[PDB]
DNA sequence: TACTAAA
């Protein structure tokens, strides 16, 4: 039912507003929440989101994020290489992810090397938050213990420039 | 009765040494009617039959291509008929020399001729116009036989020559008439170009009336490295590091000044996060050691490049000024002939008595004496392209015989010689790493265990940093203070003489030795300036000649255009496409470029009114 | 008057 797959997706992780769970649904037949969960994986976020990021924080009012969330990947930026040389190796990769839910955006960085998410990522693309996540001074800290991208489906807009 | 045979060599100490060779040491050497050229006379067997050998050395190139006297008036026919409708003639380089006089003169009476150029191009050339001034000249064939002769080596060594002289070839007309077309084409666009630019710009600026504007296949790409360096420095926009360094004291009076891992941010945030989690600690923990050791390779035999790379950046010197200090020692008889390509010793090369020579100096006594005791290491397997052995010291010699000026050469050639016959200089790294708090430090130094080619090329040394501390995993230090570095990108300098010849080799403008002499092409036209450090920086008609260029047509700066043309050319020494196709099609896609040049002009024009 | 490139 209905409400079945709603309870199913709470525990999931995906928090999605009513307005875009019936935007997912195909129609009112059986539809299984694995098809839920990749039509919703395939939408843009900022039209299904729901508002469970805690605000505030790009501010230091809060400590650590819990729980096992989704988020969409906005910008992604080497912060160890400078503009126009985007691929020098005088510095270790570390990437800078703006991250979007719909309704407030977050900024979280590469605290170790990981090796999913890479400058060739498509923006749109989603990630879990699954673990226990540092926010140090407004900032996420991304480890590889905590984590999973998930892909992405949607209209991308970079076109390489 | 005697027949003689003569023989010609490109150079005058080839000559001798051939004729050495040849001759068992029954040398009768003595000058021509040049005295620049001598002549050395032996006797030996040829073709079966006891004969005399004379043989002479010529000075390069005899001929040189120029037009005719009226299209050389610059005001009777316009540029455009010089592509087509302007026959050209060959005149003689070093006109000084006499040299198609002694040519003639040596050779009456000679029944057989017989060729000892180098086997690259640029040597049939000569080899043609030696066999056109002196056929005329002897004394033909009495029976059906043939004459001329063509011989190929390697190098100088008695089995090459040995066998050269066993196998003998014939020369290569259509090896020749690539060069030839190179050289027309190099005339016919160089001087159309040069011409048309000179009476246009000069007149109309009074600023640069009584100077010269020139264009070339090789001058202009030459400028166009250096003016893209400038408009790269030009175009910059520095950025803002944040680099974050820390101390650590182990004991007293030694403070490790470490190195962050992640070697910068471009976050004034997350710099400062990274410092928050770090300055509120006063522990620092080892995690790693490392004491792995290395070495440093010792230099190759050297180039003519290397050796001109050197003395730009090291002794100061330009290009043609250390080509032509080279040249005085080659022929007052100090180093061996300073235009190579090779940077590998021969087999037969007697290193232990060629480097005996340095045996009493001051400033290698130490060096010199030790290197003949325990032996010497053998030498760096280069490169080898044919050409003559490299640069190495052949004379003793010390700063009284010689100036100010060769005996800053002579004494890196033979500095360098001595650093390719050494040993190579091991250090061992040591590496510590720390770990405060979440984030990363370490700390690199160097400590020389054996000096090798070092102690005679002190600049090239391992400098002399302190030991690291002995640390073991699981040792404690306190902490001392950290702090963000607000450091900024810096714009790249100017193009130095060094970078420039790299670039040039690299893409093939110039050979050996025309590389001096471009960059003092560009030098006394003030298309470029020379500064601080032996750097080129660009002037206002050379920015604006250059970026006029890429506006009309890119492919007069491009420096892909001289090695491509060439590539066309090597269908004619290969045999595939004729001599007259290639010239006139290569002649006629020049001839669209002028008349688009000249209708197009204004293009240029407007860029130089800003400057002049 | 020059010019170009090369042994
Ligand atoms: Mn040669």
């Amino acid at each position: 039912m209905a409400q079945v797959a709603g309870a199913a997706l709470s525990q999931a992780g995906w928090y999605l507003s009513d307005e875009g769970i019936e935007a997912c649904t195909s129609s009112p037949d059986k539809v299984n929440v694995n098809d839920i969960i990749l039509i919703a994986l395939n939408t843009d976020l900022r039209t299904i989101g729901k508002k469970f990021l805690p605000s505030d924080i790009n501010s230091g009012k809060v400590e650590k994020l819990e729980g096992p969330c989704v988020l969409q990947i906005q910008k992604i930026r080497n912060v160890a290489a400078p503009k126009d040389n985007e691929e020098s190796q005088a510095a270790p990769r570390m990437l800078r992810l703006q991250m979007t839910d719909g309704h407030i955006s977050c900024t979280a960085v590469e605290f170790s090397y990981m090796s999913k998410i890479s400058l060739n990522t498509p923006p749109g693309t989603k990630v879990k938050l699954s673990g226990i996540v540092d926010i140090k001074n407004g900032f996420l800290l991304l480890n590889d213990s905590n984590t999973t991208v998930l892909g992405g489906e949607v209209e991308h807009l970079i076109e390489k420039w | 009765v005697m027949k003689t045979v003569l023989m010609v060599a490109e150079k005058p100490s080839l000559a001798q040494s051939i004729a050495k060779i040849l001759s068992r040491g029954s040398l009768s050497s003595h000058k021509g009617l040049n005295g620049a050229c001598s002549v050395h006379e032996y006797t030996g067997t040829f073709a079966g039959q006891p004969v005399r050998f004379k043989m002479t050395s010529v000075c390069g190139h005899v001929m040189t291509l120029d037009f005719l006297g009226k299209y050389n008036k610059w005001d009777k026919v316009d540029p455009a008929e010089l592509f087509s409708q302007a026959p050209t003639e060959k005149k003689e380089a070093n006109p000084k020399l006499n040299m198609v006089k002694f040519l003639q003169v040596e050779g009456r009476g000679c029944d057989y001729i017989v060729l000892w150029l180098d086997c690259d191009k640029e040597g049939e050339n000569i080899c043609f116009e030696v066999l056109d001034a002196v056929l005329p000249v002897m004394n033909k064939a009495h029976g059906g036989e043939k004459t001329v002769f063509r011989a190929r080596f390697s190098s100088i060594t008695d089995t090459d020559i040995c066998n050269a002289m066993a196998c003998l070839g014939e020369p290569d007309h259509n090896e020749a008439l690539s060069v030839d077309a190179r050289q027309e084409l190099d005339l016919r666009i160089g001087c159309a170009f040069t011409r048309f630019q000179t009476k246009y710009f000069q007149g109309k600026y009074g600023d640069l009336d009584s100077s010269l504007i020139s264009f070339g296949p090789c001058q202009t790409p030459t400028l166009g490295f250096c003016v893209e360096r400038h408009d790269k420095i030009q175009s910059f926009k520095p950025e803002t590091y944040w680099v974050l360094q820390a101390k650590v004291n182990t004991d007293k009076d030694r403070s490790l000044l470490l190195d962050w891992d992640r070697v910068r941010v471009f976050d004034r945030e997350i710099a400062q996060m990274f410092l928050n989690m770090t300055k509120l600690e006063k522990e620092a923990q080892v995690e790693a050691t490392s004491r792995k050791e290395k070495a440093k390779q010792r230099p190759l035999a050297l180039n003519t490049v290397e050796m001109l790379r050197v003395a730009s950046s090291s002794l100061g010197m330009g290009p043609q000024h250390a080509m032509q200090t080279a040249e005085r020692l080659y022929t007052q008889g100090y180093i061996s002939y300073p235009r190579t390509e090779t940077t590998h010793y021969p087999e037969n090369f007697d290193l232990k008595g060629s480097l005996r020579q340095q045996a009493n100096h001051p400033y290698w006594a130490d060096t010199v004496k030790r290197l003949l005791a325990e032996g010497i290491n053998r030498p760096r397997k280069g490169h080898d392209a044919g050409d003559h052995p490299p640069i190495t010291p052949m004379k003793s010699a010390t700063e009284a015989e010689l100036g100010g000026d060769a005996w800053r050469l002579y004494e890196y050639i033979t500095r360098h010689f001595i650093a390719t016959v050494s040993h190579d200089c091991k250090y061992l790294q040591s590496t510590i790493s720390f770990r405060i708090g979440p984030e990363l430090f370490t700390c690199s130094g160097k400590t020389v265990l054996s000096p090798g080619f070092t102690e005679v090329m002190p600049w090239q040394s391992v400098p002399l940093e302190e030991s690291l501390p002995t640390c073991q995993r699981g040792d404690a230090f306190p902490v001392g203070e950290v702090k963000m570095l607000e450091k900024q990108t810096n714009p790249p300098d100017y193009l130095t003489e060094a970078e420039l010849i790299t670039l040039m080799e690299k893409h093939g403008i110039g050979t050996d030795a025309s590389i001096p002499v471009h960059i003092n092409n560009i030098c006394q036209r003030n298309y470029v300036t020379v500064e601080s450090g032996r750097r080129l920086k660009p002037t206002n008609l050379g920015i604006v000649l250059v970026h006029g260029y890429y506006k009309i047509d890119a492919e007069l700066v491009l420096p892909t255009i001289r090695s491509a043309v060439e590539k066309q050319l090597n269908l004619i020494a290969q045999g595939k496409a004729d001599y007259r196709q290639v010239l006139g099609h290569t002649l006629d896609v020049f001839k669209r470029k002028f008349h688009y040049f000249v209708d197009s002009i204004a293009g240029m024009d407007e860029l130089m009114e800003v400057s002049f």
